[PDB]
Parts: C-alpha cells; sequence; structure tokens
C-alpha cells in the first residue's frame, strides 16, 4: 500500500496473509472460518500446491504476539474463464485444512448478497484497501499491516479520466491518478472493504494496475458482486483431490 | 417499499415480494428486529464488525 497508514492491530480482523515455504506471496480476506477470497494471478507460478500457508491475526511481520494463526490452505479454486498470465476474472476461493478461531484479531468479512452488492454496496464511495505490499512503487515491502481509504469510480469515467488491458464487467477502479495513494506489488488477492450502516463487506479484490500510484492511472479491483453465486455454490461442496481445482464460471 | 430505493429500509439484505411487499434479511450470525429492517448479532463473532472498537465504544 502506498499512502496510506498503519492498520491499528486488530482493526483489519478479516486480512490474511499468504505465505509459500514462508515468503510472502500475497493477501487475502477471510469470509467464514474455513474460507479465503483472494487473486486468481497469485497462483501463476505455484509450483509446489503443498507449501502454501494462510495466516490470520498477522500484523507485525517481524513479531511473534500469539494472536497469529497459521493454516494449511487444501484447495484453491479458480473459475474456468481465468486465463493465467491475464487480468479478467481474478478471483480464487481458497479451502483451509481445518477452520480458524475466531476472536478479537481473526473476524470474517462479510460476502453480501449480489443485488445489496450491486444495488447499495456500489454507491458507497470510499472503501479500504489493505495489505503488507510496497510501501512505493519500486521499494520495500510493509512489515506492519497498511490500510488505505479509496474512491470507487463508475468504468465509464475510470477510462475517460485515465492517461493495456480493458476495465472489464469483472472489475472496477478505485484511488487516486495523482501517484499519491495506491495499493501495489504484494497487496495482490487482499480485501477491499465497503461500510454500510454499522458492517462491512467484502466488495473488491486487489487485482492490477499500470506500476503502484502511477500518475494518470488508478487501481484495478475484481468486482465481487459478479461472483457472490459462484462462490456461495462452491462453499456448500465437498472437498476434491489435488489443491489446484478449475470450476465453471458462470 | 422498494429495493432497489433506499436499501428498502433494510440494514442489510432485502427481497421484493408480490405486490407492494418488502422483506429484509440479515447475514448469518444476525437476527432481524421486529422493525422489521434492522439486524443484531447472535453470536460473539458477527462478520463485518471490528472487536476492539465494538468495545471501544459499548
Ligand atoms: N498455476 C496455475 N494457475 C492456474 C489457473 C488456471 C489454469 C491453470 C493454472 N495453473
Ligand atoms: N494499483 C495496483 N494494484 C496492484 C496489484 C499488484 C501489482 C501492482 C498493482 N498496482
Ligand atoms: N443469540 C443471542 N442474542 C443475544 C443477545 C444478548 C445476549 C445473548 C444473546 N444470544
Ligand atoms: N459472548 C457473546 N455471546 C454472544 C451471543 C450473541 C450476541 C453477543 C454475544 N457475546
Ligand atoms: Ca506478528
Ligand atoms: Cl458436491
Ligand atoms: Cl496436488
Amino acid at each position: 500500500i502506498v499512502g496510506g497508514k498503519v492498520c491499528p492491530k486488530g482493526e483489519c480482523p478479516w486480512q490474511v496473509l499468504l505465505l509459500v515455504n514462508g515468503a510472502q506471496l500475497c493477501g487475502g480476506t477471510l469470509i467464514n472460518t474455513i474460507w479465503v477470497v483472494s487473486a486468481a494471478h497469485c497462483f501463476d507460478k505455484i509450483k509446489n500446491w503443498r507449501n502454501l500457508i494462510a495466516v490470520l491475526g498477522e500484523h507485525d511481520l517481524s513479531e511473534h504476539d500469539g494472536d497469529e494463526q497459521s493454516r494449511r490452505v487444501a484447495q484453491v479454486i479458480i473459475p474456468s474463464t481465468y486465463v493465467p498470465g491475464t487480468t479478467n476474472h481474478d478471483i480464487a476461493l481458497l479451502r483451509l485444512h481445518q477452520p480458524v478461531v475466531l476472536t478479537d484479531h481473526v473476524v470474517p468479512l462479510c460476502l453480501p448478497e449480489r443485488t445489496f452488492s450491486e444495488r447499495t454496496l456500489a454507491f458507497v464511495r470510499f472503501s479500504l484497501v489493505s495489505g503488507w505490499g510496497q510501501l512505493l512503487d519500486r521499494g520495500a515491502t510493509a512489515l506492519e499491516l497498511m490500510v488505505l481509504n479509496v474512491p470507487r469510480l463508475m468504468t465509464q469515467d475510470c477510462l475517460q479520466q485515465s492517461r493495456s488491458p480493458n476495465i472489464t464487467e469483472y472489475m472496477f477502479c478505485a484511488g487516486y491518478s495523482d501517484g499519491s495513494k495506491d495499493s501495489c506489488k504484494g497487496d495482490s488477492g487482499g480485501p477491499h472493504a465497503t461500510h454500510y450502516r454499522g458492517t462491512w463487506y467484502l466488495t473488491g479484490i486487489v487485482s492490477w494496475g499500470q506500476g503502484c500510484a502511477t500518475v494518470g492511472h488508478f487501481g484495478v479491483y475484481t468486482r465481487v458482486s459478479q461472483y457472490i453465486e459462484w462462490l456461495q455454490k462452491l462453499m456448500r461442496s465437498e472437498p476434491r483431490p489435488g489443491v489446484l481445482l478449475r470450476a465453471p464460471f458462470p | 417499499l422498494i429495493c432497489v430505493n433506499e436499501n428498502g429500509g433494510c440494514e442489510q439484505y432485502c427481497s421484493d415480494h408480490t405486490g407492494t411487499k418488502r422483506s429484509c434479511r440479515c447475514h448469518e450470525g444476525y437476527s432481524l428486529l421486529a422493525d422489521g429492517v434492522s439486524c443484531t448479532p447472535t453470536v460473539e463473532y458477527p462478520c463485518g464488525k471490528i472487536p476492539i472498537l465494538e468495545k471501544r465504544n459499548a
């Protein structure tokens, strides 16, 4: 995250850190005790699928304080329409091997109904994006979890204000075009979380952009509302052998 | 009332029904109050709420 602040410990309790062989991979969002939503592109270069770990309750990466909970990722589910190396359909549903324990520091973000998300949440101007990604374009990643408030643009206005992949109906833009404030590499897969009448909801996934905080460009986010029914159906399904699963979309 | 305007007055989710009928619903871990619109937590850790802040104003 570029131009944000530290998320005070316990104030981003749905935030997930994904690790591969102990190394930082991506962020993700907890949506109940065994399910995490992330970005499909996070897994384009995984070689050993059995070394993916999800960490909940994480805040400061330089210390252990006992609120952290690690879990093996048993399944990575990606829609059939996603093509590795590309931007569209950038979503993954991750099944943890064992539930996390909900605590003051570990709490799921609500996955909203589609209509509610489309008719109501989509018009809430500002939302929060978070992660341990780069603090600057071409710079070091964060040791403490950062968060940033960003405004959402209608796609017509994003295209008009920007100055290369399309912005499809499975995406939306959010942030600033003055180079001050953005999500960045390493924040990929993390939450874009929207507040409505006292509760927070998952509306986007940190997905892509032209560099980070590039003047004349906005951050791009996977439009989660398009995937609600797809997600809900997979969460009611029985696990299958083999970590990676491609599932038909729609 | 209709769900496309002002969320049907619902705090959370809204269904339109045949006629001038609307039903509000709440996410798992919440229940709908007798006002027909508000949602109250039924568990310690409902989704989308931040315990340290909820306690900070309890
Ligand atoms: N690593 C990886 N990620 C994929 C997503 C879709 C199809 C094949 C894939 N291989
Ligand atoms: N805005 C934005 N989001 C990103 C996600 C991954 C890499 C670079 C990015 N820039
Ligand atoms: N389901 C439920 N709702 C409650 C409200 C107050 C105290 C305990 C409760 N358990
Ligand atoms: N500990 C505890 N249990 C609860 C059940 C419902 C609402 C609030 C609650 N706090
Ligand atoms: Ca720590
Ligand atoms: Cl099944
Ligand atoms: Cl495998």
